């Protein structure tokens, strides 16, 4: 029944999940812009002057 | 870069965790640890009290209550030797204690 003690620990390892490279390699993704509002096509005059 | 072949085989080793200091000094000092008797329910593989002698005082620590620590519940604690000349990095669980000196009631 002895559970005598030993040296000191030489050494620790941490392991853990790693992020994958794949996911972090990947270009952005911006929103696209709403262009500029342009003029409607089919505009002439509606009204003639009167007389 | 060194390498280690993960050999594992397989028990729990114990771990201490002195509420007082290191222990940098180790003489004569009795260990002995306790395991509950009713292993039908699956709570005897949690219930352990490791027991320390000491002509000064007596250091108890448990799993279970008040002031276990949670670190041998949200990760687990293994123990590598590596026998370096055949190079393998055994590997068996443990379990870490803290200590706490018993007083009085």
């Amino acid at each position: 029944g002895g559970l005598t003690c030993a040296s000191a620990p030489q050494g620790t390892l941490r392991i853990l999940e790693g992020p994958q490279q794949s996911l972090s390699g990947s270009p952005l993704q911006p929103i696209p812009a709403s262009p500029p509002p342009q003029i409607p096509p089919g505009l002439r005059p509606r009204f003639c002057a009167f007389g | 870069l060194p390498s280690a072949r993960w050999q594992y085989c397989g028990q729990r080793a114990v771990l201490v965790q002195f509420s007082n200091g290191k222990l940098q000094s180790p003489g004569n000092m009795r260990f002995t640890l306790y395991e509950n008797k009713d292993s039908t329910n699956p709570r005897k593989r949690n219930q352990r009290i490791l027991a320390a002698e000491t002509d000064r005082l007596s250091y108890v620590g448990n799993n279970f209550g008040t002031g276990a620590l949670k670190c041998n519940t949200l990760c687990r604690h293994f123990v590598g030797i590596l026998n370096k000349t055949s190079g393998q990095m055994e590997v068996y669980d443990a379990e870490l204690f803290n200590m706490q000196p018993l007083f009085s009631d």
